[PDB]
């Protein structure tokens, strides 16, 4: 196994505080579903029985 | 009229008498009736064998 580490950010002890920031968009993903509904279904007594 | 064994909705009034009655074979109407038992269903799409 190998878990890999975050981008690491330092922390300045000055007033100044140091950044890290994007550089394109890479924009799109696939995503999930929310099955909103469920099949119906009815059984015929006194048939299948 | 003959006599054979059957199911039926009986309604007794207060004094205990009979006034009213549904056999459930006849009329899938009043095999909805039997079931429920009552002489009010309410309206709907049911499934009938």
């Amino acid at each position: 196994i190998a878990f890999n580490h975050p981008i690491q950010v330092d922390q300045l002890n000055s007033s100044y505080f140091k950044l890290s920031i994007p550089t394109n968009f890479s924009f799109g993903v696939t995503q999930e579903y929310i099955q909103t509904t469920i099949q119906k279904v009815t059984v015929d007594c006194k048939q299948y029985v | 009229y003959k006599l054979q064994p059957l199911t039926f909705l009986l309604d007794f009034s207060v004094d205990g008498y009979i006034r009213r009655a549904i056999d459930c074979g006849f009329n899938d109407l009043s095999q909805l009736h039997c079931s429920y038992e009552s002489f009010d269903v309410e309206s709907g799409v049911y499934s009938v064998s």
